[PDB]
RNA sequence: UUUCAAUGGCCCGUCUACACGGACCAAGGAGUCUAGCAUCUAUGCGAGUGUUUGGGUGAUGAAAACCCAUCCGCGAAAUGAAAGUGAAUGCAGGUGGGAACGCCCUGGCGUGCACCAUCGACCGACCCGGAAGGGUUUGAGU
RNA sequence: CUGCCGAAGGCAGAAACUCAGAUCAGUUUUAUGUGUAAAAUGAGAGUUUCUAGUGGGCCAUUUUUGGUAAGCAGAACUGGCGAUGCGGGAUGAACCGAACGUGAGGUUAAGGUGCCGGAAUGUACGCUC
RNA sequence: GAAGCUCAGACGAGUAGGCAGGCGUGGAGGUUUGUGACGAAGCCUUGGGCGUGAGCCUGGGUCGAACAGCCUCUAGU
C-alpha cells in the first residue's frame, strides 16, 4: 500500500534481509545504505533511495515503482576512486543529502576492498 | 497454547415476542419505504409482522404521519389510536 | 500507559500520529484523543447516530458546521427514519451508518482526516458513547 | 575508552563442588533459612543485577569489536560497513573449504576474524 | 550542563561565577586601630570578683 | 511566639544576688 | 541576530551589578548588626547594666540516630522535618511551636544556632536546590532566579541572607533547599554519641556550638 | 588451572531446635486435557450477531479450503404468585457540576459528551376510584 | 533465570474520574475541658469498584488489682522479632549500633588500642594486695 | 529499529502474594542463493570469548549422516 505499512508490516521485523542476534539486527538488503534497520535506510519501506554494490549504483524513483523490471536503475563507474566519489556525491545534491555520507564511505571501503 | 502458561515460570517454584412502533417502518424492505413513506397515497402500505416473527405489537415510539395498515395478533392499548392518530389502522390477521 | 494494547498497524499509526501532535501543540483536544486512543473497547463504547444528531440538533442546537468527533464506532439507529445532514470523523463506522451517512446528508472521515481539517480540534464537538450498559 | 569487567570468576551453584549430581550451572536457592539466600559471610556470591558491566563496552571483547557469527561468504559481506565494531566469527560446523575461502574474504575485507588460524 | 559539581571554595572561578562581589569585598578592616576605649563599670568588676 | 526581643534589665534597682545550692 | 545579542548581554549585566549590590548592602547589614550586638554589650557592661541579646529565628538540626528502632511519633516529626538519614541538615525558623517539637526528637536530633560563616559554608558546598522534585546543585544563579525569583530571591547571597536573616520568603526559601547530606564527622564524636549535649553527650540542643559539629560535618 | 599463605565459612531439602529423607551416578519423573461459569484483553460485525446439524463445489491428495440455505441460540422489554398487562407528556423532560470546543478582551461568556448528584413523566405490580385522576410504596424497569 | 512492587498477628496492588486544593498528617502550637475547635511544618491529595496471602505467637516497655517465705497470675498500649543480611558484646533467636545493588577513596557509630587483634605498654589525678 | 534517540533526579533486604522481561528442549508452517563425508549430530577437553544470570559461541581430539539461526505455531518441555 503505501511506505509505512510496508515498514510496520516488512521493516520491522519480517524481511529476507533480517539478521537478529543477541541485541542486534543488520541488513542484507541490495538496496539499503547503510545496512541497518531505519525508516531513512529501507528503500522497500520508503520511497526512492541509492545504493552502490560491486561499481554499479542503483535509483530509484516514484512514478514507475509499480513495475520491478524497470524499477532499479543502473549506472557503471569504472574509473578511479576519487572519481567515483564526484559522481556519488553529485548525483545526490539533488536528492536528500542524510545519506550521501553513508553511501560515499561505502563507495570509499568497497574500493579499499579492491 | 502452553508456553506461555504459569507453570512456564512456576518451574523451580513448588409464544409471542414484540415490536415497539419505532420498529415497524424497519421491517418493510427499503423499496417500500422509499414508495410509500413520506407522500400520499391513496393505497396503503401494509405491515404483517407475523411473517416478520412478531405475535404482539407494544407501543414505544413515535411514527410519521403516514398512515399504515398493521396485521397482528394482539395489539397494545393506546398504540392502536396511535396507529389512528397517525392515519392508519390496525386489521387484525386471525 | 503509554501504548495500545492492539497490535493493529493502523491503530499504531493513529497513536502515533497523535502522540506528536499532542506533544508538540497546546491542544487538550488532541491529548484527549490520545488517551481516548489508548483506552480499550470496554472504554470506548458505540455511539449512536440517533444520539449524535440529538446532541448536533440539541435545544439551541448550533450544530452549523461543527464536526463531531468520537473514538469509537458510530453505529446506526434505524428507528429515526431521515437522517440529517452530518459530519462525523471516528475510528469506525458500520456499513449501515455509513452508507445513510452519505446517501442522505454529509460526510463521514477517518482520524487521520480530522486531523487534516480541524488538528487543534476547532469547531469540534467531542462526544462519547454511553458507559456501563452491562450484560 | 577501555574494557572493565565488575567480575571475572563465574557464579557457581551452591554444592556443586560437593556433588555431581548438581550442576555448575546457577539455580536460585529457595530455602527460607538456607545460608546462601539469606547472604550470611564467606559465601558464594549471588547474581544481581549491579554486576553488570558497562552498556558502552557490555558484550564487546577484549579488543573492542562485538563478535559476529558467520557461516557463508554473505554474511562475512555484511560485516562490510562494520569491520570498525564487529568481528567476524566462524561457525564451528563450516568446512575446510568454506573455511579458507571466508577467511580471505574477510582478509581482504579488513574485517578481523577470531578464530583464523583454526 | 552540569557535568561536574565544582566547589567555589575551593574553585575560585566557580565562587566568581555565583558571587559577582568577591573581587572587592575587603574581609579584614581596621576599625580598632590603637586608640582602644577601656570600659567595664567598677560595679560590673565588684559584682564579677564577688564571692 | 516569636522569640523573646532584645531588652533592658536595669539592675540598680534590685542588684542581682548570690544564689547557692 | 546582534540586536537580540546585545540586549541579553546588557540586561544580563545589568542583573550583575544588582547582585553585586545587593550583596554588598548584606554584608554590610551583618557588620552593621554585629557591631551593634557589640557596642550594646560595652555599655551596658560600662553602665553596670545588663544586656539580652535577641534570641535567634533561625536553628539548624542535624539527625545523629538511624532509621532503626525509632519510636512512631519521633518517626512522623522527623519525616516532617525531612530528617530522613543520619547527618541529614536542616534550617528551620525556630519560633515557639518548634521548639516543642523539637523537644520530642530531642534523643535523635541535635541543633544550635548557626553563624554566617556556617550558613555560606554549607549554602555553597552542600547547597542543592529542589528544582522539579528533583535534586539540582545551585551551580549557577539561573536555577535561584527561575526557582525563586518571584520572593526577590535572584543569587546565592540573596538565599543566604533570606536564610541567616530569616526573612518573610523564609519558608519558601526552605522548602527550596534539599536537605544537606553531611559527611560523618571528621575526628569523630564524643565518648558517647545519645547521651545529651549537656551530659558529655551529642543530642539536644547546643546552641554556639553546633558550628563546630558542622566544620567537621563538612 | 593447581597450590600455598592470611581472613571468613556449621549439611542440603521437609516439617513444626529436634525429628524425616539423603552411599554414588545416568535415564524417567509430578497443576495436564476437557465441560460450564466469571473478570480482563484482543479481533470481526453491530440492532443485530453465529457457515461447518446440513447441502454444493472441491482432483492433485479432497478429513483442508471455498460457497449456499431455512430453523434455531443469545440480544433487541420489563413486571407480576398467576391470568396477564406489558415504556420518550414536557427539543426521548429539566437543574447543577462536568471533558473538549468556540467566542472574545487571566478571566468571563457561551457550550455541554460520558458520568455523577438531583428531577418529573411513562411501563407495570400495590392501594383508591369507576379510561381520566390521586398516592411520594415497589422493579439492578422506558 | 533476572527485575520491580510487597504484606498480613478488615491489608497491598490494578483500573475509572474528580480538585492545582486548605485536601490530608501515628506531629507540634493556639483556644475551650486525653475530647473538640480554629497557627507551624511536611506532603499533591483523593474517592466508588475487585482480588491474591494472612488473621497466629515469642521478647521487652509503662500504666494496676489479686497475691506468698519464694517466685506469680490476669489486663491495655508500645515497639523488636517474624520477611533482615552487616559492625560490636570471646561465640548466641531476643544487648549496643546500623536497614543490604557492583566497586574506588575519605569519615565515623557501637565497641575498643599489652599480645592473640587493626588501634597510645598515651597523658593527668586518686583507690586497692 | 518513534518498538527509537536524548537529558536529569531519586531509589536498591525481602517470605506469603502480585506484575514484567528473557534462556533452554521435542515437533509444525515461512524464510536464510542457510551448514555438512574437504566431516552433521553427539561426546571429551588443564584452550579462548560473551552474558548479572538462565545459557551461547568457539579451538583441539574423537566421531560418522544429518543439522541450525530468524518470525510465528505447538507441547508428554
Amino acid at each position: 500500500q503505501q511506505d509505512e505499512v510496508i515498514w510496520q508490516v516488512v521493516g520491522h521485523e519480517f524481511c529476507s534481509y533480517r539478521i537478529k542476534g543477541e541485541a542486534q539486527n543488520f541488513c542484507r538488503n541490495e538496496y539499503n545504505v547503510t545496512g541497518l534497520c531505519n525508516r531513512q535506510s529501507c528503500p522497500l519501506a520508503n520511497s526512492r533511495y541509492a545504493t552502490v554494490r560491486e561499481l554499479y549504483l542503483y535509483m530509484k524513483t516514484i512514478e514507475r515503482a509499480h513495475f520491478p523490471s524497470k524499477l532499479w536503475q543502473r549506472i557503471k563507474l569504472s574509473k578511479n576512486y576519487a572519481k567515483a566519489l564526484e559522481q556519488i556525491d553529485q548525483q545526490l545534491l539533488y536528492w536528500p543529502g542524510r545519506q550521501i555520507h553513508r553511501c560515499k564511505q561505502r563507495l570509499t571501503r568497497l574500493t579499499q576492498y579492491l | 497454547p502452553t508456553h506461555v502458561s504459569k507453570t512456564r515460570k512456576l518451574r523451580g517454584h513448588v409464544w409471542r415476542p414484540t415490536v415497539n412502533l419505532d420498529r415497524l417502518w424497519t421491517l418493510l424492505p427499503n423499496e417500500a419505504r422509499d414508495k410509500y413513506l413520506g407522500k400520499n397515497t391513496e393505497v396503503a402500505p401494509v405491515i404483517n409482522v407475523l411473517q416478520s416473527g412478531y405475535g404482539k405489537v407494544l407501543g414505544k415510539g413515535r411514527l410519521p404521519e403516514t398512515p399504515v395498515i398493521v396485521q397482528t395478533r394482539y395489539v397494545s392499548r393506546r398504540a392502536e389510536e396511535k396507529i389512528k392518530q397517525a392515519g392508519g389502522v390496525v386489521e387484525l390477521i386471525a | 500507559r503509554s501504548k495500545p494494547a492492539s497490535e493493529n498497524v493502523y491503530l499504531k499509526l493513529l497513536v502515533k500520529l497523535y502522540r506528536f501532535l499532542a506533544r508538540r501543540t497546546d491542544s487538550r483536544f488532541n491529548k484527549a484523543i490520545l488517551k481516548r486512543l489508548f483506552q480499550s473497547k470496554t472504554n470506548r463504547p458505540p455511539i449512536s447516530i440517533s444520539k449524535i444528531a440529538a446532541l448536533t440538533s440539541r435545544k439551541s442546537a448550533s450544530s452549523q458546521n461543527k464536526t463531531t468527533v468520537v473514538v469509537g464506532t458510530v453505529t446506526d439507529d434505524e428507528r429515526m427514519l431521515t437522517v440529517p445532514k452530518l459530519s462525523i470523523a471516528a475510528l469506525r463506522f458500520t456499513k449501515s451508518a455509513r452508507a445513510r451517512i452519505l446517501k442522505a446528508g454529509g460526510e463521514v472521515l477517518t482520524l487521520d482526516q480530522l486531523a487534516l481539517r480541524a488538528p487543534t480540534g476547532s469547531n469540534t464537538v467531542l462526544v462519547r458513547g454511553k458507559k456501563h450498559a452491562r450484560e | 575508552v577501555n574494557i572493565i569487567k565488575k567480575r571475572t570468576k563465574p557464579f557457581k551453584r551452591h554444592q556443586s563442588d560437593r556433588f555431581k549430581r548438581v550442576g555448575e550451572s546457577w539455580r536460585k536457592p529457595r530455602g527460607i533459612d538456607s545460608c546462601v539466600r539469606r547472604r550470611f559471610r564467606g559465601t558464594i556470591s549471588m547474581p544481581k543485577i549491579g554486576y553488570g558491566n558497562n552498556k558502552k563496552t557490555r558484550y564487546c571483547m577484549p579488543n573492542g569489536l562485538k563478535a559476529f557469527l558467520v557461516r557463508n561468504v554473505s554474511d562475512v559481506e555484511l560485516l562490510l560497513m562494520h569491520n570498525k565494531t564487529y568481528a567476524a566469527e566462524i561457525a564451528g560446523n563450516v568446512s575446510a573449504r568454506k573455511r579458507v575461502e571466508i577467511v580471505e574474504k574477510a582478509r581482504a575485507l579488513g574485517v578481523k576474524v577470531t578464530n583464523a588460524g583454526a | 550542563a552540569h557535568v561536574q559539581k565544582k566547589n567555589p571554595l575551593k574553585n575560585k572561578a566557580v565562587l566568581s561565577r555565583l558571587n559577582p562581589y568577591a573581587k572587592a569585598y575587603k574581609a579584614n578592616v581596621k576599625i580598632n586601630s590603637e586608640k582602644t576605649p577601656k570600659a567595664a563599670g567598677e560595679k560590673f568588676l565588684s559584682v564579677l570578683h564577688e564571692n | 511566639a516569636p522569640p523573646a526581643k532584645a531588652h533592658f534589665v536595669s539592675t540598680e534597682n534590685n542588684e542581682p544576688v548570690t544564689l547557692h545550692p | 541576530i546582534v540586536a537580540a545579542a546585545a540586549e541579553k548581554k546588557s540586561a544580563r549585566q545589568k542583573k550583575r551589578e544588582l547582585i553585586a549590590k545587593r550583596a554588598e548592602a548584606y554584608e554590610a547589614e551583618y557588620r552593621a548588626a554585629e557591631r551593634e550586638q557589640i557596642e550594646l554589650a560595652r555599655k551596658a557592661r560600662a553602665e553596670g547594666n545588663y544586656f539580652v541579646p535577641h534570641e535567634p529565628k533561625l536553628i539548624f538540626v542535624v539527625r545523629i540516630r538511624g532509621i532503626n528502632n525509632i519510636p512512631p511519633k519521633a518517626r512522623k516529626i522527623m519525616q516532617l522535618l525531612r530528617l530522613l538519614q543520619i547527618n541529614n541538615g536542616i534550617f528551620v525558623k525556630f519560633n515557639k511551636a518548634i521548639k516543642e517539637m523539637l523537644q520530642v526528637v530531642e534523643p535523635y536530633v541535635t541543633y544550635g544556632i548557626p553563624n554566617h560563616k556556617t550558613v555560606r559554608e554549607l549554602i555553597y558546598k552542600r547547597g542543592f536546590g529542589k528544582v522539579n522534585k528533583q535534586r539540582i546543585p545551585l551551580s549557577d544563579n539561573a536555577i535561584i532566579e527561575a526557582a525563586l525569583g518571584k520572593y526577590s530571591i535572584l543569587s546565592v547571597e540573596d538565599l543566604i541572607h533570606e536564610i541567616y536573616t530569616v526573612g518573610p520568603n523564609f519558608k519558601q526559601a526552605a522548602n527550596f533547599l534539599w536537605p544537606f547530606k553531611l559527611s560523618s564527622p571528621l575526628g569523630g564524636w564524643r565518648e558517647r554519641k545519645f547521651k545529651h549535649f549537656i551530659e558529655g553527650g551529642d543530642a539536644g540542643k547546643r546552641d554556639e556550638h553546633i558550628n563546630g559539629l558542622v566544620q567537621k560535618m563538612l
